[PDB]
């Protein structure tokens, strides 16, 4: 549990998130808006398709996914889980898969994929 | 003085130094609301990268004034906001919809020439 | 006994037929369904409770819920509520008056036309 | 009893003569759902063009079937808001966004057609 | 009170979805389908049993109303026949694999096509 | 008696001026312009506060009518506000810079474009 | 009120819900006329559907409204005659050219769209 | 008290409305509409006092004044008068009946074309 | 854990290594190859550029170099460090970041985006 | 320290408030050549239209790095100079030519727009 996550094909960034059974990390943000500036990325994924499931408060999760609305650009949580989304107390936007989230994510600065 | 000088384009770039306190964007408030009528603007861009922390009720009067410069007719944008800052508006009783965030003053003309005229 | 309702899938829209069941003990019609999103790639769904006469206890099953599969995948939309059930609605969301035009629409939503 | 209605094809031009207690008006109401799912309808045209004042015992109703008929399935508008009624709503707690105003009778199909057909 | 079957149109054709078994007793899949197709006018209709195990001792009816709904209207096909049911075979009909092909020929008997 | 605030009917933008009229007791800024909305039509109209120091305490027979036109007179808007005016701020309404560039934009929401 | 408000884009539309008298019927020809003096339209629809029964007395009106508005300057359709009224209708000797009954309402305004704008 | 009279500034044909005062110290109307008149560049105004009854005896004040903006910019006209105000002429100068016809020509004499 | 996150747009199959090095962990490889054809395999990627430094065994990160090209398309190794590749005694494709490996990843099965 | 925020489109954009002495110059002008050897720009823009009074140690000053900044690779243009200032500038032996002094911010850039891009 040494350091989280990263990649960038570097229009967007994008990052994976493991299952933590913990609600006390913030180090999924901190380590994620530092680098967010540090090379520009406009869309940027959550890929949180393995994860079940946050329940404490994602609070946290979910106006992280706010934080780059007014940083850079359209934060979306690929692929909630089932069970996940019913846990709801509480705009944005959100896709599916990984790839088909992608067609969506490159179709907000207009470059899709060619043939 | 801390307010520098900004106009460009029939828009306005008014920069941040580092702030001293509310009651320094008191003059900040006057010094922007005055110059935008006299040299009919379009839109503000403000760079507040130069800042890194902000007190929480200067947060509720820097961005009080985008409210006030909306209806001036001027659609502002904030352009380089940093991450500790961010932080400091995660707490606030967010209701941060129009306001056309941004990442650099490059990428931030950019945005508000394609809301005016280009 | 028999809490067995239905579930199809006749494209790449898939839709959920909701037959007349007025009961508060339907937790499974909220989870049948959000366990189908991700089985298949549910891009539009339909629910067409168009005989379900009536109800008047339950809209987190009927509303709330409608909010959960536009952050699963997308765009969920009830088909012709009755008269009686939104007679008086104390209690936005997307609807159509019948099933043969909302079908109409949700193919609009993944980009195609039925055209002969 | 009262208050008619009647078809034109994918459109449903209601009328109101004159209001007097809910208890029309729920009779009226009851009777534009009822209405609503015999036919098809696409958009309700409400004329409101006679009445010379309201009260929220009335208004709430009125405010409201908008609320009602877009969830069975069909835009409506209220064409015709007189002045002095629409002055007798500053009481209520504004939600009327999409309600799709309009001046009277012939602009109702309009903004109607414009929505839907040609 | 789970006398109940499900049936709407995508705007021509009927979907006809049953869940689990029926047994020789509830014969009233057959009466309550072709009222319908006199309520509205039908012309294809799919069977759709697709989730069904299994059928012992009905296929005169089940295979005996294929013959009706042609004589009614139109085309009846059914939908995607499970692998342990069709081994009774102790004795035609349009068949088919699932619902999204099913539904891609049967708009074929109808005249129409989706394009784009 | 000054039995006048202001206002003119020109083509169907309907504009309006206002002077330094600071007090509640000017009501009759409300009446005169709903009266005037269904006596002409106005696909638009605008306001023209250049000159008014200051509203007191009561912009809810300024902003808040300015919805309750919306019933009637299709989207106002407001044209040019003061410097120290906009202090006010108790808590939306289109608005613009000045009169020669607000009615271009509400001459575009109503199909005319300026042509030379 | 028993007379409906009627304005229908260079057109009228004139319903009518039940009723069974004359008293009603004499003014109601006076409250069709004043319309068509101040709203200069090249044709109204009357439409009966609502209506069970027509005594010969009352049929004189209605076999006058659609002369008399022809001599006022706009044609007459009379739209959705329910059979139990179009038999005893007949009793009553008519003489009726210019009259251009439709079926329903939605298919009569397509008559006045080919006779009025071609 | 009653020294605020009146003005207004559209696009580059302006206009200044004219409500009523029917007085003789009117002498501001003779001088506060030619400040304007080059304090920005108007090429062409109007009069507007088209509810204005009426005048006692002196069009020296009021047509008079219709001759400086001859020679300050250019042509004012009057945008309509009432029949009983011109019914006594014991006393030349474009003249229209109304603001959305005299605007018509406005735009004639300096070249714009309001149409699409 | 066990976090040796796959994360993929499933036409490629990129995958992020974090740092973790030691011979005991072969699960860069055993519960990779696993999740290779999990679904239909083509070209992937390796992204090691967060791992100082391989400690004397590369044989498993190189064989699993060979262990691909059996059982789908070609593998990358993505941004190597200066003194990682200072004495190599024991060949495959590779590149130098995310952001053009990815590219001509693509440029391999002939797929582009352009603007 | 009153030292604004500068980086634009390639180019650069420095301005000068009312910071008059060379206790600030010295500062400043280490801040203008790292600045620029930091963001390879092609066009520096120095506003100083705010002050009006320089000193004759200042001039030099001021008259040295558009020297400087020249050698590193940046045709620096001043824009915004007053009366006041203009008169002082010839009693000090000048040879300003190459500097390219435009009116303002508005026509400097426009003037900046013909060395990049074209």
């Amino acid at each position: 549990s040494a350091l989280q996550e990263l990649s960038a094909p570097l229009l967007p960034i994008f990052e994976k998130i493991s299952v933590m059974p913990l609600i006390g990390t913030i180090d999924t943000e901190r380590a994620k808006l530092i680098i967010e500036n540090l090379l520009i990325g406009v869309v940027k994924n959550r890929s949180e398709v393995v994860l079940i499931d946050i329940t404490g408060v994602p609070v946290v999760d979910t106006m992280v996914a706010h934080h780059i609305i007014q940083a850079s650009e359209a934060v979306r949580l690929v692929g909630c889980q089932a069970m996940l989304v019913g846990i709801r107390p509480e705009q944005i936007i959100t896709t599916n898969t990984m790839k088909k989230g992608m067609e969506r994510a490159l179709a907000l600065t207009n470059r899709e994929i060619v043939e | 003085m801390g307010i520098p000088i900004l106009k460009l384009g029939e828009c306005l770039l008014i920069s941040i130094q580092s702030e001293l306190d509310d009651h320094t964007a008191v003059e900040f408030q006057e010094d922007l609301l005055a110059k935008i009528h006299e040299t009919s603007a379009r839109g503000v861009v403000i760079d507040i990268t130069s800042i890194d922390f902000i007190d929480s009720f200067i947060a509720k009067i820097l961005g009080d004034v985008v409210s006030m410069s909306k209806l001036m007719g001027a659609k502002v944008v904030v352009t380089g906001i940093q991450p500790a800052v961010a932080i400091t508006l995660i707490e606030l009783g967010i209701t941060f919809s129009g306001v056309l965030s941004a990442m650099d003053l490059e990428s931030g003309l950019e945005k508000l020439k394609q809301e005016l005229g280009e």
